[PDB]
């Protein structure tokens, strides 16, 4: 998975 | 002499960046005039899930954000969406606004990043967008919102907002405008970045720069015609050659031609236990702009 | 996740930097408080060897031109300081940041702001080798451009550039002693042997393993006082300090000497195979550095 | 050997 930093 | 990835000087961009936190969420926002931009998942509810930005938008308590340049808190007078971007007006201008533009950078370009953290500017380094829209960046997880920027005649021109990570570790931004760089989501979902192909110009940059430091040991006396290495480029990871007129300036330099390059390219795409001003491995991360500026100042 | 060698944010020494002008030279000068610092070979006439107190005994303060952008800095007094010199100016530099000078050692990272015409144009991070030179990227004009650490909102000063030599680049710290013992002449010396900085390699390893990078992991092991012989023949310093990898061993399971073990192999098939896109053996990245940018602490 |  994408990580929204 | 010598070739080092640079940054411009940070000072100008640093009196920009502001802390904003919502809820458990807390990222770093732009400040100029009255306005703070920001990636729009700080008010996202859960960043380990999907999210409805509209909703969470919709639902938005303006009191709730706390945003500080430093000690000092800026009261949040409207929030709008902009893309992947909340734009928030502020009620303070910020003074320290430098002369500034928006511009969106293509694949081949370089730019500087300003690595920042709960309102701070941390790092700065420079970086080149890849063919498949990211950056080979180094963010955790307070990162988001840190400033990609270029400074052209004391005009810092923004480029990039960081917003997320992909699962290869691929790190990807919006532009001010909003518009994700690559069509990528800001969502936590399972998306690949596409094939990353060497960008042949800057690789020719990287060489030349080399010569013009002495490294002659992988130059050719063989020729090709950017034709026939072109064909040979879309098997093998590179890009093509369309401005072979950049490289005047470095031909009349060196005495090197970009068909001799071109034929060294194709026996170092995969060195021989050698190494060429450090690197093992050929680099795209050096465009002719930034080599002529390193070698002879203008 | 990532890793890149930056700089700290260069700001609070941007407005530190003064374009320091005599005769026919030009270079960068650090104002802090009512003083500049800068190379003192910017009082040189020219070639062969330069007799500093001559050059000094000969000297009008009226043919300095010491500018901060376009205000001009009167000078009140010259003093040589080792490879510096120290010129008293009239006017205090309201933005000097909290400061202090210290001397950096071999494997140690500090920042470089590359100045021109007494302006900064570019800042890199760097690490000083155990020849006392380090990699950078300067031209003439150079001269003066300073690398600074920051701790705590203070700057610590630990370099002016003053040449380069093969092109390696060797400065003076704030002091007016040169790295290294180079001189500050235009003569045929030459760098001492360059050799990659071992512990410097270690961080970047364990950088590496907990990134998710092992293909290059050896199942040996080695002591490090067998290693630090091979290491001596093989171009790479020796390894004396290890307690600082004890949280990397055990953030990652992997102990030092299955690294040093490593690196011996890495050096037996060199160029093999990148490392988080890095030549193996990179010697640039310190365990701190390491530390703050897996970690943020 | 270069100054500057």
């Amino acid at each position: 998975n994408s990580m929204l930093q | 002499a010598g070739l080092r990835k640079m940054a411009q000087p940070s000072g100008v961009v640093e009196k920009c960046i502001v802390r904003v936190c919502y809820g458990n969420m807390a990222l770093n926002g732009l400040w100029l005039g009255d306005t703070v931009m920001c990636p729009r998942h700080v008010i996202a509810s859960s960043t380990t899930s999907t999210i409805d930005y509209d909703y969470a938008l919709s639902v938005l308590r303006l009191h709730n954000f706390s945003i500080s340049s430093g000690n000092v808190f800026l009261g949040v007078v409207g929030v709008t969406m902009r893309g992947a971007l909340l734009q928030i007006k502020v009620n303070q201008n910020n003074v320290h606004t430098p002369k500034y533009t928006y511009r969106t950078v293509r694949p081949g370009e370089s730019f500087n990043i300003l690595a920042c953290y709960d309102g701070a500017a941390a790092g700065v380094y420079g970086v080149n967008m890849r063919s498949n829209y990211t950056i080979r960046g180094s963010f955790i997880n307070g990162a988001a919102g840190s400033p990609g920027y270029n400074i052209n005649n004391g005009t810092v021109e923004f480029c990039y907002l960081h917003q997320l990570e992909l699962g290869s570790g691929c790190h990807v931004g919006s532009d001010l405008d909003g518009v994700m760089y690559g069509g990528y989501e800001d969502q936590p979902t399972l998306q690949v970045e596409g094939a990353s192909s060497l960008f042949t110009e800057n690789v020719l940059a990287f060489l030349y720069a080399a010569l013009i430091n002495g490294s002659t040991w992988w130059l050719s006396s063989s020729r090709i015609a950017v034709d026939r290495f072109n064909e040979w480029a879309v098997h093998n990871g590179m890009t093509t050659v369309v401005n072979t007129d950049c490289f005047s300036i470095f031909a009349a330099k060196t005495g090197v031609d970009v068909q001799r390059l071109l034929a060294s390219i194709q026996s170092l795409h995969k060195f021989g236990g050698k190494q060429i001003l450090g690197y093992t491995s050929l680099t795209d991360e050096f465009t002719t702009g930034e080599v002529i500026r390193q070698m002879y100042g203008v």
